[PDB]
């Protein structure tokens, strides 16, 4: 009776037309189709490099690893400053330190030298592309579904894994919000006593999130929050100055 | 501590807000006269309804440029190419094969959306691209 | 069109992209090599006993023995006192006119330094001894727009083609540190501290700036007629009288030779958390500031 | 010899704890929140480790110059040895020059 | 499960204790509460009269350049004295 | 109290007087002033999309997947959609429901 | 591991606690303070730049005083600062 239409509000591209999305709702197991959603061709329909998904999906396990193994050299195992027994004339191999590798409990010749850091940092805009080419395999493949808020009739966890299967999302659904502090309390207590149900604000969106989980679910904020976020990398100037200093027009 | 007395205004910040640079990149100007004295030209409106399609850089200019690796190995790339860029590539050939005497040796990627050409055809497939409107 | 749509409706009925299925790019990373095997054992690429195999080779340039190349050639002046030069970022017309044709820099406004960081069309580095931008000749002969551009240098050619088209060029000079003030003005206002007033050039710098020659910011305005003539009739144009054009103050506007900014006097505080400039009222810092 | 007769324990592993299920959250706390914040921050570790990496003679000398005065003396004595023996082997041996 | 709040730039600014050894040396002077007050403004508490330098800083200041920078008038008698030398 | 209903099957047969159910559908979207070239009528309107689609939806219990919304430029395009049928069996009775030969046998331990 | 404190802040420490921390706060300053004392085997600067010649360049320049071992015979008379270099 009252659809919820949802535009573009970035300009498109002339060559391009926007997709389409069912926005629904999480009021009821049949409260499906609310309305149609705008979504802008350059984040939803970009080319499907998955590629690009590989290097940004390694760059999340990666760069925050730090591997802390540590094994003793020749020269940090305790003792070993003494020559065993005389260069010649004992009959048996030469040896200056009981501490070498070849020695049982001496020291390793290469081994880890942690903590170590696996540290490393991708392009800024090859980060943001890997988001654009992660929510277009979702849509493409059917498991991305637009809503209008997160609020349910009810904090049972029980009726959220209901409604999940009645319409057939997967076994796993990843909840994004706008905020953290907005999120409704009712799906927070439903989620909070899920595994395979997880909430996240919109700045937690990331690709082994999305990858990890079967079926992504987004509301209309949202979805206006990342195509802010997302587009404007592909039309900035070179950074003099790190964005986090006052701008011009930034923030938006 | 004995300070010296200062005085707070707002009438001088006008001049402040102008040293702020921007993040975006501004949309060209209309202009009267096309080409531009520096040559640039904006994208035909309506866009040309050809298999594929070159979109502009974020700066608004052709992206066509030169490549070179092993110190000798000359190269063009056509980049932002969406749609079919395999009729791209026969377009390409047929243009290049007269300056030429020879079909040109180019490389398709698909994912990239790249076509890749030997030698040097900067800015003859520059001039060639604006005037299919793209 | 065939080729976007293609991609994606084929993606479809594939199974789930997870993190399972993906790969790198073929070719994009090289298998690692490792001393182990026949191929790639025994000596394991090191060849037959010496220095090369025991890894007690020379330091490089060491010729075994005899004077190293490196150390028979004489010693020359070449690189002598390299980081004492002044180095000029070069601004071609070419580049003025395509930052002016894409709105990048607003010819409508007196053209700094500032701006043109702003416009991304200079990089400026004062750590590596920059002192400004040089403005050259290449592109002389397309350049057709009215500007009042100030630049630390500039060549007898590139001011005749500016004034030809009825804009002003004229030469300032900015001391290092100054210089990163005026390239990124934001970052010096979040250190809290009162504008400075730029430095004068150093005696060898002087008769640049004081001759209206090269239009010096420091030279007297009573020469600048006699100059502008010069030049219109060295290269043949017409000197246009911009008395009577309507942009004549925004020409005209120029900033005093010990001033960084328009309008912003030296001494002053940015406070960009509230939007206020505090100025000092001390008799002695006010005749610190204006000397 | 050398090989065990007997089958290991199963290893159960919880691929949806707290830990896995939110693994990556925040990695784009940067570009997604105004750049206030870098993902770089977000590693916890060694102070000498946050938002850096190195070879061995690197992140040894770093470690020294700002944990050095908190090491203990055995410690610190093996960490000098180590950025000795490193000086020495990268800047005198190998294969390459 | 739900996610952990987002790590935020924690507002306001930080004044740690002079009197804790641990506390570097470089957040207790005189530019670590100068750029305090840029940053935040008048919340930061900092009292704007003190980012100008003291009339016992200003003397040295002045001492300073007039030993090393000279006037227009001084380098441009040098460059003239100089000048007739050559020639 | 609420309680889920039933799972729905995911298996779908194009009816055979598809063509005039939808045409029914067209004129109460667009009205009844275009009664001619209805196959052709642009769906660039996001009310008329979505109405003329949801009851498709809720009449056939088969809606248009996210992935081929985009695609819906005209009602021919719509037409098509629905004229593939759909199927849900699994494979072990797709199998089965094959002419499987006397010499060949199928166990699903599973 | 590594300590709470560095190794060089102990001394400091110790003043914070028993009957260091008891004594009085005048002379406690009298401690902490590290006055440089007047130059007395070595010739001090006086500018703190200065021009190189090589390169004719307005580069500073530093006292770094010289190491002076005091005897222990020198604790009971007044040598002037003056010792063993
Ligand atoms: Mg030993
Ligand atoms: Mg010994
Ligand atoms: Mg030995
Ligand atoms: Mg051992
Ligand atoms: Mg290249
Ligand atoms: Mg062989
Ligand atoms: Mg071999
Ligand atoms: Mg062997
Ligand atoms: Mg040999
Ligand atoms: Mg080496």
């Amino acid at each position: 009776p009252e659809p919820v239409l949802r535009k573009v509000e970035l300009p498109v591209p002339t060559h391009r037309r926007p997709v389409q999305a069912w926005v629904e709702s999480l009021r009821g197991f049949e409260q499906e189709r609310v309305g149609l959603a705008d979504l802008h061709p350059d984040v939803f329909a970009t080319a499907p490099r998955l590629d690009i998904l590989h290097q940004v999906a390694m760059w999340q396990k990666n760069f925050k690893r730090i591997s802390y193994a540590k094994t003793k050299t020749r020269a940090e195992v305790r003792g070993g400053g003494r020559k065993p027994w005389p260069q010649k004339g004992t009959g048996r191999a030469r040896h200056g330190s009981i501490r070498s590798p070849l020695w049982r409990g001496g020291g390793v010749a290469h081994g880890p030298r942690g903590p170590t850091s696996y540290y490393y940092m991708l392009p800024m805009k090859v980060r943001a592309l890997g988001l654009k080419v992660a929510l277009t395999v979702k849509l493409a493949q059917d498991d991305l579904h637009i809503m209008d808020s997160l609020e349910l009739p009810t904090g049972d966890p029980q009726y959220l894994t209901e409604l999940a299967h009645y319409r057939r999302w997967g076994d796993s659904v990843l909840l994004v919000d706008l905020t953290h502090e907005e999120m409704p309390q009712s799906i927070v207590e439903a989620t909070s006593r899920l595994k395979t149900f997880n909430l996240i604000p919109a700045v937690g969106l990331n690709v082994h999130s999305m990858l990890k989980h079967q079926t992504l679910v987004l509301t209309l904020p949202t979805v206006a929050f990342l195509e802010d976020k997302l587009l404007w990398q592909d039309s900035r100037y070179r950074p003099l100055y790190p964005f986090s200093l006052p701008y011009s027009d930034f923030p938006r | 501590p004995d300070y010296p007395r200062f005085v707070e205004s707002v009438d001088e910040y006008q001049f402040v807000e102008r040293l702020l640079p921007a993040t975006r990149i501004p949309d060209p100007p209309k202009h009267e006269h096309y080409p531009t004295p520096s040559g640039w030209q904006p994208p035909r409106d309506p866009p040309p309804n050809l298999p594929y399609f070159v979109r502009r850089s974020r700066m608004h200019n052709i992206p066509v440029y030169k490549d070179i690796t092993h110190g000798n190995r000359q190269m063009t790339v056509i980049r932002k190419v969406e749609g079919d860029i395999w009729a791209l590539q026969k377009d390409v050939e047929d243009f290049l094969s007269p300056l030429l005497g020879k079909t040109p040796v180019t490389q398709v990627n698909e994912v990239t959306g790249t076509l890749r050409i030997k030698g040097y055809f900067d800015q003859e497939l520059k001039a060639w691209l604006l005037e299919k409107g793209f | 069109q065939g080729g976007g749509a293609r991609a994606l409706d084929l993606l479809r009925g594939l199974p789930r992209v997870s993190l399972a299925n993906l790969k790198p790019n073929p070719g994009s990373k090289k298998p690692e090599r490792r001393p182990r095997g026949r191929r790639r054992g025994r000596k394991c690429g090191r060849g037959h006993k010496g220095e090369r195999q025991r890894g007690t080779r020379p330091r490089l340039g060491f010729e075994g023995g005899q004077t190293p190349f490196y150390i028979r050639i004489p010693k020359y002046g070449f690189n002598e006192g390299h980081s004492f030069r002044r180095q000029y970022k070069p601004l071609s017309l070419n580049r003025l006119q395509y930052l002016i044709d894409l709105g990048r820099v607003d010819p409508s406004q007196p053209i700094d330094l500032t701006q043109l960081v702003n416009g991304r069309g200079v990089t400026i580095q004062p750590l590596k001894r920059d002192y400004g931008v040089q403005l050259v000749e290449e592109g002389a002969d397309t350049f057709t727009a009215k500007v009042n551009i100030e630049v630390q240098l500039a060549s007898e050619l590139a001011i005749a083609a500016i004034e030809k088209n009825g804009g002003v060029v004229t030469t300032a000079f900015y001391d290092p540190r100054s210089l990163d003030i005026v390239c990124k003005p934001v970052p010096f206002f979040l250190r809290g501290q009162p504008i400075p007033k730029r430095m004068l050039p150093p005696e060898e710098l002087v008769p640049y700036y004081t001759d209206a020659k090269n239009r010096g910011y420091l030279a007297d305005p009573a020469k600048f007629p006699e100059a502008r003539l010069e030049l219109a009739r060295k290269y043949g144009y017409i000197l246009p009288d911009i008395t009577k054009d309507e942009l004549f103050k925004m020409l005209c506007t120029r900033k005093d030779p010990r001033q960084i900014f328009f309008g912003l006097a030296p001494g002053w505080v940015v406070n960009m958390a509230d939007k206020k400039i505090l100025k000092p009222t001390d008799e002695n810092l006010l005749k610190y500031y204006t000397s | 010899i050398g090989i065990r007769l007997t089958l290991p324990p199963p290893k159960v592993v919880d691929r949806w704890n707290e830990k896995r299920a939110m693994f990556g959250v925040y990695d784009n706390i940067g570009i997604l929140g105004n750049f206030e914040k870098h993902p770089k921050e977000l590693i916890r570790g060694p102070i000498w480790l946050r938002g850096w990496k190195g070879n061995e003679l690197q992140r040894c000398i770093r470690k020294r110059k700002m944990v050095g005065s908190r090491m203990f003396a055995d410690d610190l004595h093996n960490l000098n040895k180590r950025i000795r023996y490193l000086y020495k082997h990268f800047n005198r041996h190998g294969k390459f020059r | 499960y739900r996610a952990r709040p987002p790590p935020r730039r924690r507002p306001g600014p930080r004044w740690p204790d002079p009197e804790d050894l641990l506390t570097p040396r470089w957040q207790l002077g005189p530019r670590y509460a100068a750029k305090q007050f840029a940053r935040y403004g008048a919340a930061s508490g900092v009292v704007p009269g003190s980012l100008w330098p003291s009339p016992e800083q200003l003397r040295e200041l002045e001492a300073e350049e007039r030993e090393w920078y000279p006037s227009l008038a001084t380098m441009q008698e040098s460059l003239r004295v100089k000048q007739l030398a050559e020639e | 109290i609420l309680v889920c209903p039933p799972l729905r099957s995911r298996a779908y047969t194009p009816p055979e007087d598809l063509q005039s159910r939808l045409e029914s559908y067209v004129k109460e979207v667009f009205g009844s002033s275009l009664p001619s070239n209805w196959q052709d009528i642009s769906l660039e309107d996001s009310r008329l999309k979505f109405n003329l689609l949801a009851h498709l939806a809720d009449d056939l219990g088969h809606v248009v997947p996210n992935s081929r919304l985009h695609q819906m430029c005209r009602v021919r395009d719509v037409l098509d959609f629905y004229n593939v049928p759909i199927q849900d069996r699994s494979k072990f009775d797709e199998l089965s429901a094959s002419n499987l030969p006397p010499n060949l046998k199928i166990t699903w331990s599973y | 591991p590594l300590h709470k404190y560095p190794v060089w802040l102990w001394k400091r420490l110790q003043l914070r606690e028993g009957i260091c921390s008891r004594l009085p706060g005048h002379y406690l300053r009298s401690l902490e303070e590290e006055r440089t004392p007047t130059p007395v085997h070595y010739r001090p600067h006086g500018a703190k730049f200065k021009i190189n010649p090589k390169n004719g360049q307005r580069e500073r320049v530093e006292d770094v005083p010289i190491p002076i071992y005091f005897p222990p015979e020198s604790q009971r008379g007044l040598w002037g600062g003056e010792g063993w270099i």
